[PDB]
């Protein structure tokens, strides 16, 4: 049998969020000048001149 | 190559110009004295007339 009162429910949810798929779009990156680019040892690469 | 010495491992921004570090690697009186003159040459500033 269809009981109306007992078949009723309250459904919880959030309110007005927004979803973002890509994530590295807000970043804006740039390298230092590559001649003064340095490896892990804090000692320059391609310095023999 | 006149003394079978290792070629060089010269940094670009090395404060010593290669005749400075050559003066203190090779062992011959003539060449070393020559390099000594070259390195420690300079104008003599003097007030005349």
């Amino acid at each position: 049998q269809f009981d109306f009162r007992a078949s009723m429910h309250m459904l919880t949810s959030n309110l007005t969020f927004t979803v973002y798929s890509d994530l590295l779009a807000f970043v804006s990156a740039d390298t230092v000048e590559p001649i003064n680019a340095v490896a892990f040892d804090n000692m320059r690469i391609m310095n023999e001149l | 190559p006149a003394f079978g010495m290792q070629r060089m491992h010269y940094r670009n921004g090395d404060p010593q110009t290669p005749f400075q570090i050559a003066e203190q690697q090779i062992q011959n009186f003539q060449v070393a004295n020559w390099l000594h003159f070259v390195n420690n040459n300079q104008f003599r500033q003097v007030v005349i007339d």
